[PDB]
């Protein structure tokens, strides 16, 4: 029957960091359909709206056999008497178990599927994909901000923001003879550097590899977090003219945005629980990003004509964050595709502004770092914020869900009968 | 038009 | 393009065991179907026929993650210069890989996936439910004839050839007080008692447990191989009437039955060996079997009024082997269901038959032990045949494969081009 | 009619 | 759905 | 489907 499992969230967070913001155990056999409305706004900026956010809210599902593994598998089977399911520990702070949108129990620790449930949904979808696995034992592992507003998600997609894979070849030898060539051998040299290349690019993921080959593989062969609803949307508001001798001309951006999500009715498997998760993130706008042919001085007939057996036919292009920053180190590199500058074009900030808190831009310089620089560098929008308790963006919903099961009753469960 | 973005995958 | 993949089958095996006659191994992404069409034989017996023998066969899908797990993930990913899957390691004897249908390669080895594919689609449909899985390692660890014409299958359908778990439970003691009892303990006495029960008697597997809540699980939850397709037959023939001066009056039954199977089309998610067996089995007709009325002496009221109130509130029945068979021990016991002797009615052979060869019964008595005794004795049906290097059934097919694939072609691949 | 053989599952 | 509170009556 | 065998033109 019917089970109203709705409730209200009082929500707030950083940038660009994941964090969840509701979850419910769900058990086997179950319906569940979600209606989230609410409003987001961000902390008050220092001066009018200039650029409107994008929000995104992911709802999921981990079946606990995901997180448990063969444990679980033996719980259920040895039934009543099956040895309790050991919880995760964390770290010495109400604000301690934020990411999972949980209060972490009176003894600091907490259930290890919202912590591995959590793990297993970034590690799957928004770490970059040549990186590595968020391999986190409890919470009071990770870093002090990964748990406390949540790990950093990916940059939206750029030039200098979605390098190609820093593994990535730019040269294969193959070990030829002193004077000869096997001419069949290079033609298998070159079969073999294919599936490397696929592998490096796109196919980094098992689920992956197999998709290519024209076949499928199931939430369950890759222990993968199933998505169940996606929404995005941008975030807006209106400017609040100031009236006093002092402040007269001068404005206060407002952002409410009234949002909604739409969980569709979904039949549960096994038992487990659905996670909901929230992200706020800006378009990655640097105060100092230069066009790549403006960038590098000597502009020769490759990097110009864009010819197309040039472009269609030559190495990934290794460039230093000095070819697209204008003080940026010269040692700083990434990977790009040849002709990546012709098919693109960055925003543009003119010098006036780079001198201006309150405009959600990146004043600072990348990080040096692949990882680092992708994945968004948050503290770059402390200063776009007047003042903030409620950190760079609060949320306050109405979570509407609704389970249809086959419950005892109330009264049938306080009544020993 | 046609993708551009390869990280080796999906990145969300 | 389709791939014929089309071959003939020379089979031959025992009664009552399972062994592999077809496998064929596919890759992701490609579509299969399968047309194996034949006659079945079984060895010339010694007198005319009595009793026709039926017949399954299967064909299952077991992908190579279930066989390989995280090796073969791994294996996928790393690409072409990932670590060779080992073989598995097998016995001295071109008839060491019999039950894997294929002739171990000249070092006596065999693939894995063929081994475990085997031992996983038997612990998961043939073994019987409250027995231990084959946890053979390498085929040089099954016996003998359990890898020569296969492990033996479960008998069919009887009363004392089902009994009820073996770790049934006849009763349930509740820890009271000395002069009082919790009325409210004894209520979730039951609740638990209960749940122990639909665990032993229908929910041995994770997967069932989770049914009777209302759920699903893919048979990628529980790594179990899939059954695709299942045909199930009667095989008979004629008798061959003798006409010399001293066989005249003679007979000798001839069974020759055409069948077919046809698996349908079929989507291969991911690499893997499709396995098709093959399974020759009889009634469980013994010569001695009494019913259980007329072995039991002294009648009571329970035992022959058939009380609804009764047979339908009291504890399972511990009987032995004594109160089924004439001679059979005292000690050899089984649970039974209260009035299953009234649901029910045993096969009945004159004295007069046991003592003759050429009739496919059990001669034997039950052997004392619960597993044996279910898991059918091959062995008493060795007497029934003349003469035999043909095992008891010998089997001739045409395997009609068709896949669909991605493929090359025979000159692109032999031209280095 | 009715089941009657009960095992623990499924016994082919 | 179905009741859930109970006190004992009608608490308002 | 496609040829296979190559022998280096026709065998009976």
């Amino acid at each position: 029957v019917p089970h109203d499992l709705s409730h209200l969230v009082f929500e707030a967070g950083k940038i660009g960091r994941l964090k969840t913001i509701s979850w419910t155990p769900v058990v086997a056999g179950d319906s569940f359909e979600c209606d989230m409305v609410g409003a987001i706004r961000l902390s008050p900026l220092r001066r009018g709206l200039a650029v409107d956010s994008r929000v995104d809210i992911f709802s999921f599902y981990i079946p606990h056999r995901h997180i448990y593994g063969q444990q679980w598998i033996n719980f259920m089977k040895d039934g009543v008497n099956a040895s309790p399911l050991p919880p995760v520990t964390c770290s010495s702070g109400w604000d301690s178990a934020a990411y999972l949108g949980t209060i972490p129990s009176s003894t600091l620790k907490v259930p290890k599927f919202l912590h591995q449930g959590y793990l297993n949904i970034y590690n799957n979808y928004f770490k970059p994909p040549w990186s590595d696995d968020l391999t986190y034992a409890n919470p009071s592992n990770m870093p002090s901000e990964d748990y406390k507003w949540g790990v950093r998600v990916a940059n939206l997609k750029s030039i200098w923001t979605a390098p190609l894979p820093p593994d990535t070849r730019t040269s294969e030898n193959m070990t030829t003879g002193t004077s000869t060539i096997d001419i069949m051998g290079l033609q298998a040299a070159y079969a073999k550097l294919h599936t490397e290349q696929e592998r490096d690019y796109f196919m980094t993921r098992y689920r992956d590899i197999m998709k290519e080959f024209g076949g499928h593989t199931s939430y369950d062969g890759d222990n993968r977090p199933l998505l169940l609803m996606r929404s995005e949307f941008w975030a807006s508001g209106y400017d609040v003219d100031g009236t006093d001798q002092s402040s007269l001309g001068q404005f206060s951006g407002r952002v409410q945005q009234t949002f909604n999500h739409k969980v569709p009715r979904f039949y549960v498997p096994e038992h487990g629980v659905i996670m909901t998760l929230a992200v706020t993130r800006f378009p990655p706008t640097h105060e100092m990003e230069m066009h790549y042919l403006v960038g590098k001085e000597n502009l020769t007939y490759t990097d110009i004509a864009c010819d197309p057996a040039l472009m269609a036919n030559l190495p990934p292009r290794e460039v230093s964050l000095k070819e697209f920053f204008h003080s940026s180190p010269d040692s700083a590199k990434f990977k790009i595709a040849e002709g990546q500058w012709y098919r693109t074009q960055p925003d543009r900030v003119a010098f006036p502004y780079n001198a201006l808190d309150g405009f959600p831009f990146y004043s600072a310089l990348p990080s040096t770092d692949l990882k680092d620089r992708v994945l968004v560098n948050t503290n770059n929008y402390d200063e776009i914020f007047q003042s903030m308790q409620l950190a760079h963006w609060n949320m306050q919903t109405k979570f509407n869900i609704n389970v249809y099961r086959h419950m005892p009753t109330t009264r049938d469960s306080i009544m020993t009968s | 038009g046609a993708r551009l973005w390869y990280v080796g995958g999906t990145q969300y």
